[PDB]
């Protein structure tokens, strides 16, 4: 999360990252995050 | 707050009409306000 420079990952104590997260950094003009499960939905906000 | 929203607003389509469905979060603290979501959406268009 340091090197993508925005805090929007797991990080605890104890076992934390439980399962492969595969990002996709991608260019565009604003910043903004899917998955492909909320499909449609625009997640916004790191803590959500 | 009201000239940055505008500037947040057109620095990412422009001038020229274009809407985005990215949508721009705001959070305004005070001790007079519940904690609400109030959702204001870009006019409905038919022609482009
Ligand atoms: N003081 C200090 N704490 C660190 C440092 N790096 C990581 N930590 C701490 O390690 C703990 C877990 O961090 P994290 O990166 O999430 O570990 P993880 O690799 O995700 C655990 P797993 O991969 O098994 O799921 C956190 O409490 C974090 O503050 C460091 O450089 N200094
Ligand atoms: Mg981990």
């Amino acid at each position: 999360e340091n090197f993508v420079g925005r805090d929007f990952l797991p990080r605890g104590s104890g076992i934390v990252t439980r399962r492969p997260l595969v990002l996709q950094l991608v260019n565009a003009t604003t910043e903004y995050a899917e998955f492909l499960h909320c499909k449609g939905k625009k997640f916004t906000d790191f803590e959500e | 707050v009201r000239l940055e929203i505008e500037a947040e607003t057109d620095r990412v389509t422009g001038t020229n009409k274009g809407i985005s469905p990215v949508p721009i979060n705001l959070r305004v603290y005070s001790p007079h306000v519940l904690n609400l979501t109030l959702v204001d959406l870009p006019g409905m268009t038919k022609v482009p």
